[PDB]
RNA sequence: GUAGUCAUAUGCUUGUCUCAAAGAUUAAGCCAUGCAUGUCUAAGUAUAAGCAAUUUAUACAGUGAAACUGCGAAUGGCUCAUUAAAUCAGUUAUCGUUUAUUUGAUAGUUCCUUUACUACAUGGUAUAACUGUGGUAAUUCUAGAGCUAAUACAUGCUUAAAAUCUCGACCCUUUGGAAGAGAGUAUUUAUUAGAUGAUGAUUCAUAAUAACUUUUCGAAUCGCAUGGCCUUGUGCUGGCGAUGGUUCAUUCAAAUUUCUGCCCUAUCAACUUUCGAUGGUAGGAUAGUGGCCUACCAUGGUUUCAACGGGUAACGGGAAUAAGGGUUCGAUUCCGGAGAGGGAGCCUGAGAAACGGCUACCA
């Protein structure tokens, strides 16, 4: 059983294969999302503790939490559902997806590092990701920089996020993001006009 | 004014002219690429767009406006 | 039928728009809008077969599109590829300030009226229904889709209403009763206008008009189909093809080759 | 797809009719829903459900399945207040109805007569309370107290029946209202001409 | 008590007056549904002083009437307020330059205002769908006597 | 007899000119191979040079990558296979039914919490797209990481007091001053209008009217046009559209719907009634008319003018001239119902009996 261990708080991608029985043994007959501890692990995992992410099988079928069921079930989806995509609404599909139940019919298990232990590991607290998206509504802007309410605009303007970097042609450019939210004058002048 | 007869006319008479230029074959690979794109996610398909058989109307408008500038007389 | 259809063939296409048989296959099918689909005529034909200032079919693509506006309807811009111009209507062409009536021939076919800037003020209004509507109020409505707020009350539903465009207001009305002169908007005898002789009403579900004109001819058609184009025996509005008459094959070889 | 088309019935001659189109999509014909009362949550939590249905032109239309409580209006009186509807009896349609206590259009009902009550109170004098203590006004006769009088003396010959079932706390009352179609359940008081009759349809259906 | 219950469960009308009358105690208040199709049509003098509670008819009810008007014999009086009236026209041949008989059927309503009778003629108006055959409704009765078979009968009214 | 055959019959095969026909016709033999309804800015979403391609708006230029959108993708187009049925023709308004489309119109009564209404120097979210970490014989696959939008979710006091509605004294003459006169809608019924619109027509409206309704309503728009107003920041000024909502009719419709008409047949005589054969009725469905059904009963009634009924593979049928004649048309069916393995159920929605949406089932 092959797992894909991701670290929320970093975010940590790493992928460890797991070939002796043994351990993975206490996945067996657990349900989607449980609290994994990952002792069984003696290894680099001395006290962790895992959440079960998601389900793939040997043949790529994905798990559905819900579908309480060791095995695959043929059902119909509609939107709101997973391993489901749209175009055109009532797409309603007869697709096959894998239980909700841990079984050793599964390939690759996901995992979710809620508490880490003494001991440590590479791909995980290795990372440090600067994360790109700064906010970009008026509120989130603020949030994060502190300013109440009653701020002006022309305040929020200038206390924005700008981003440069090279380019693989070589080049230099300064980029920003517009604030939809932003309170302008035209904004105001319009709610008046609307009001006369 | 030539600058009113150059927005005007259509494309095919100022190739005429000699002043557009060519009229590549489109529909083919048009037709192909329609086939891979309608097959991809957004990652790639960006990638496929900067390939397919040139003659953007932006491109014709640039070929326009340089008729435009450098003719002058009468 | 699947929906609703959505399209309209060459072929299919109303008479009055002296359309090209040979042609292509289809013809602009006339926008949900004022005037009927059968009785209006679509902006595109207006300029390209009618006017002529238009020809192929992007010429009008461009016309319409253009950042300048060069077509109004009743004092508006419009930049529909088919826009049911309807009878008595006033479509001025910005570029050229031409002003033109929206009216049926004597044969039926659409004609393009020029009017000056005088008549290009006032339109022609039919009434079409007359009721009371939200908080005590009256209103009335227009053939050409007009809801009008506080009309003026000497006014029955079968009435026709002068237009003032320039003030958006009313002036002159004029119903139809023994005496008037009128346009008949549609019928085996469109074109026409003459003096309304009678109404008989027979209520079982339509009534029906008698006129007179010209060399005197006797006209009958049911009254959905009368247009007052004037109060006693004035008419209001310049007539095309002369005058609201048609004549016998018979008196338009003499008129013409004189035989 | 329950349809409603005509083509599946016989014409006048019953001679077998033919068809060529397969159901079409506006004969729609919706499952019916059989409306109950919670005047007995033994069992039934969720006093009142109604499910609102995607209709035609794109509306919505709601849809009464349970209820307990709907609005009701006095006639005589020109009063309506909303009250709590008490046990279905007779439904003429079917007794079967009555049986599940199912809410058909005109379907004959018990209320609560408390808002009415309460109302023929203030505006009469009148509490309607067992006979006896029958008046309740004020110590003072000089001012606004002189038109309960007014309108007390209007002769408030309310029938017998009206009476009686005041007193009894339950009323009478017919429907007239879609619940399937509109969701709500609304009804008017019961008297003269139906009420004697529908009340015979009682003594008899009993006795 | 006869013309209310008589079987049916309840005969109001479209007007739901009644009971509230008792409200009006001095002026008149046993009030029915009146009303005037017009069309050139006279309003029953028994339909307006009646008991009867007919929602389908033209007169104590909000059924209109509109366009097509009928005029034709009366073949049965069974059915309950439903008659059978039976035109009888010719039809040309275009070959042999004749004319044969036919016989249209028509289901038509009759409220209880005008008294029916089997073999006369009738006056039916273009009322609403009703039933699956009826969509017609009586509005002037005109008694006629055939002496036997109305079938027999066949006349170009 | 006659030959010819102006009989073919096919049977032999040659400049320049075109109004120019060719697997419906068999089986309504299907998807080889070829192939395939998506989309745009005044306009809603793009990086303070990691869409980024410039270039230096510069607090948000373009510029677009991508997505978000938001749209159509119920359109047709081939298909009678059915179908003797209104199919269809006329021939019905629909007081009986629904309605995008399109306009036109258009909307003061939402508190009044017992205005820290906070204070609208217009809210909250939520997300992509997006960077990435992936998986797997392999998906329109998909996993787990992070992002960020927003014309999308989800909102949301409308103050600056006594809000704003609705009398009006009164003068004070107009600026009217007006006192102090009084105070919104989808969804329900229930009454009253309605004497003082309308119909033949109404229980019609459009009124109200209360109630009482997990119920609405109601531009947290963007776009240029920001120069006039006063203030001097101000207050505006919003202009104008874009971007909405509202209901009505506005065509859009359909959807009914009377009223004439398929081949023969009396060797069709009789027919039709368990729930419909009818009426009539309760309801319920129906979006909404309808026995359409739930009942509930009416016995109905159809019919030699042949009705019950039978039999005709039946898919199925617009122009105009014209003494006379001349001629001719629309164009291989104007018209116009039923198929898109079988079955089922479901899908979109203004709007499908959704063919070419599903599913799931069968094959």
């Amino acid at each position: 059983m092959k797992f894909n261990i991701s670290y929320p708080l970093t975010g940590a991608q790493k992928c460890i294969e797991i070939d002796d029985d043994k351990k993975c043994n206490i996945f067996m007959d657990k349900k989607m999302g449980q609290e994994v501890e990952g002792d069984t692990l003696g290894d680099e995992f001395k006290g962790y503790v895992f959440k079960i992410a998601g389900g793939n099988d040997k043949d790529g079928f994905p798990m559905k939490q819900g579908v309480m069921v060791r095995g695959r079930v043929r059902l119909l989806l509609s939107e709101g559902h997973s391993c489901f995509t749209s175009r055109r609404s009532g797409f309603r599909k007869r697709k096959s997806v894998r239980g909700c139940i841990v079984g050793p019919d599964m390939r690759v298990l996901a995992l979710q590092i809620v508490k880490k232990g003494v001991a440590e590991i590479d791909g995980l607290t290795t990372v440090t990701l600067p994360r790109k998206l700064g906010p970009k509504r008026a509120n989130n802007i603020k949030k994060l920089f502190g300013l109440k309410k009653e701020d002006d605009p022309i305040l929020i303007k200038k206390s924005v996020i700008r981003r440069t970097f090279k380019t693989a042609k070589g080049k230099d450019r300064t980029k920003c993001p517009k604030i939809q939210r932003l309170i302008t004058p035209e904004r105001i002048l319009r709610k008046k006009v609307y009001k006369a | 004014n030539q600058q009113y007869l150059l927005k005007y006319e259509p494309n095919y008479r100022l190739r005429k002219v000699k002043i557009l230029g060519e009229k590549p074959n489109t529909r083919r690979s048009f037709k192909e690429l329609k086939r891979k794109i309608k097959r991809t996610s957004g990652k790639a398909i960006t990638k496929l767009l900067s390939e397919k058989k040139g003659d953007t109307w932006a491109s014709v408008q640039s070929k326009k406006s340089d008729h435009l500038k450098n003719f002058v007389a009468k | 039928a699947r929906g609703p259809k959505k399209h309209l063939k060459r072929i299919n296409a109303p008479k009055s728009w002296m359309l090209n048989k040979l042609g292509g296959i289809w013809a602009t099918r006339p926008s949900q809008g004022p005037h009927k689909l059968r009785e209006s005529l679509p902006l595109s034909v207006l300029l390209k077969e009618r006017l002529n200032y238009a020809l192929n079919g992007r010429d009008v693509t461009l016309i319409l599109n253009d950042k300048e506006q060069n077509v109004f309807v009743d004092g508006k811009v419009r930049r529909d590829k088919g826009y049911p111009t309807g009878l008595m209507d006033v479509v001025r062409i910005e570029k050229t300030d031409q002003s033109f009536r929206i009216l049926y021939d004597t044969k039926g076919r659409f004609v393009l009226k020029s009017l000056s800037k005088e008549e290009a003020k006032y339109k022609l209004l039919k009434v079409t229904a007359k009721a009371i509507g939200p908080n005590q109020i009256p209103y009335i409505v227009t053939h050409d889709s007009r809801t009008i707020r506080f009309p003026n009350p000497e006014i029955k539903i079968g009435d026709t209403l002068k237009y003032d465009l320039v003030n958006n207001k009313i002036e002159n009305f004029a119903h139809l009763e023994s005496g008037n002169v009128c346009y008949i908007q549609q019928g085996n005898n469109i074109g026409r206008v003459g003096i309304i002789q009678h109404i008989e009403k027979h209520q079982g579900s339509f009534d029906i008009c008698h006129v007179k004109d010209a060399k005197g001819n006797a006209f009958a058609t049911r009254l959905g189909n009368i247009f007052v184009l004037g109060q006693g025996k004035k008419s209001w509005i310049e007539l095309p093809s002369g005058d609201g008459v048609r004549e016998t094959i018979l008196e338009e070889r003499k008129r013409k080759f004189s035989y | 797809g329950i349809s409603r088309d005509s083509k599946h019935k016989r014409r006048a001659t019953g001679g077998r009719m033919p068809v060529h189109r397969k159901k079409r999509a506006f004969e729609k014909g919706r499952p019916i829903s059989m409306t109950k009362l919670t005047t007995q949550s033994t069992t039934i939590t969720e006093k009142r459900r109604i499910r609102p249905v995607r209709v035609r032109g794109g509306h919505l239309k709601f849809r009464a399945l349970r209820l307990c409580e709907g609005n009701f209006s006095w006639g005589s009186e020109n009063i309506t207040r909303k009250t709590k509807i008490l046990d279905v009896k007779y439904n003429a349609t079917n007794n079967e109805l009555v049986r599940t206590k199912t809410l058909v259009k005109n379907s004959i009902v018990e209320i609560d007569s408390t808002p009415f009550r309460e109302w023929y109170k203030l505006h009469y004098g009148i509490d309607l309370g067992l006979k006896k203590d029958r008046t309740v006004l004020g110590n003072k006769e000089k001012s606004r107290h002189v038109q309960k009088r007014v309108k007390r003396t209007k002769a408030q010959a309310l029938e017998k029946n009206i009476e009686e079932q005041f007193v009894s706390q339950r009323i009478l009352a017919c429907i007239t209202s879609r619940p399937g179609q509109s969701g709500r359940a609304d009804g008017y008081i019961l008297e003269g001409k139906e009420l004697e009759f529908y009340i015979r349809k009682l003594q008899s259906k009993k006795k | 008590m006869d013309t209310q219950i008589q079987r049916a469960y309840q005969k109001q009308d479209g007007v739901f007056l009644n009971s509230k009358k008792l409200l009006a105690k001095k002026t008149s208040a046993g009030v029915r549904y009146y009303k005037n199709i017009g069309l050139g049509f006279k309003t029953p003098k028994e339909a307006i002083e009646g008991t009867y509670v007919d929602k389908k008819c033209p007169f104590t009810s909000n059924l209109s009437i509109r366009g097509k008007i009928i005029k034709g014999l009366v073949i049965s009086t069974k059915m309950n307020r439903t008659v059978i009236i039976r035109r009888d026209y010719l039809h040309y041949v275009r070959k042999y330059n004749r004319y044969e008989k036919r016989h249209r059927n028509i289901p038509v309503h009759i409220s209880p205002c005008f008294s029916v009778k089997e073999g006369d003629i009738l006056v039916a108006g273009q009322c609403r769908p009703i039933s699956k055959t009826v969509r017609f409704n009586a509005l002037q009765v005109v008694p006629n006597e055939i002496i036997g078979s109305v079938r027999k009968q066949f006349l170009l009214f």
